[PDB]
């Protein structure tokens, strides 16, 4: 289901996802490292289409997620 | 409100959705922090604290304005406070030369894949990205079902991602 989840990721990018798959992908993102990396890359490429700042291989999210993990 | 579906989850307290907004906005927030701290590491450690702080004050976010505008000022606040914490009165992304090449190549590969896309992938993907149209409004323009619009953009985003996977 990674490919189906990747299509779901695309809809979330556009706010066109259904409420059930929205719940599903967020749980899968938690436990499939490639799935979150796909989201990271998608928004990385999206900034290029819009010429926004990009710094490849930057993952502040993990240190934040870890720091927010408990409590 | 560009992140409405994902904002709803974090205002409901979803930390996996928050992981997505940090993943999505880490560059812009850092490119802001760098303007103030002039140290590559130090800015990331502030950018952490700014997102951590951002989550902790989601109660005070009312949806009054766009989440990013709201979040951006929390990042701004953290950095000037970081300056104010030290005696310093408070008043872009600077990378290693190896990373400036990788970013250029990524940029080159993004535009090149777009250039080579089948027109429908290119038109649908752009209509979302640049025309700002809903999948509904696109389905009407391209004279196609709404499910096709969702698929074409995915494949277009998929083609770009496949080209960038080795780069990342």
């Amino acid at each position: 289901s990674r490919e189906a989840l990747q299509e779901t990721l695309s809809a979330v990018m556009d706010n066109e996802a259904d409420e059930l798959e929205l719940r599903r992908v967020l749980a899968a993102c938690g436990e499939d490292a490639e799935l979150r990396s796909t989201w990271s890359r998608y928004q990385l490429a999206r900034s290029v289409m819009h010429r926004e700042p990009t710094l490849p291989k930057l993952d502040i999210a993990a240190a934040v997620s870890a720091a927010l993990a408990d409590e | 409100e560009q992140d409405q579906q994902l904002v709803e989850r974090v205002q409901r307290g979803d930390k996996r959705a928050f992981d997505l907004l940090v993943l999505k906005y880490q560059h812009k927030i850092l490119g802001l922090i760098v303007r103030f701290v002039h140290d590559a590491q130090e800015a990331q450690d502030v950018a952490q604290e700014a997102f951590i702080k951002a989550y902790r004050a989601l109660g005070n976010f009312r949806g009054d304005s766009a989440f990013y505008t709201w979040l951006y000022r929390i990042a701004i606040n953290t950095a000037k406070n970081h300056l104010v914490a030290r005696g310093r009165r408070p008043p872009k992304d600077i990378e290693s030369p190896e990373r400036a090449m990788l970013r250029d190549e990524i940029e080159a590969t993004v535009h090149q894949t777009i250039q080579q896309l089948p027109e429908d992938l290119r038109t649908a993907l752009t209509l979302r990205e640049f025309e700002g149209l809903s999948y509904e409004d696109i389905a009407t323009v391209m004279q196609c079902p709404v499910g096709t619009v969702r698929s074409r953009i995915f494949r277009a985003r998929e083609a770009i991602d496949k080209a960038l996977q080795p780069l990342l």
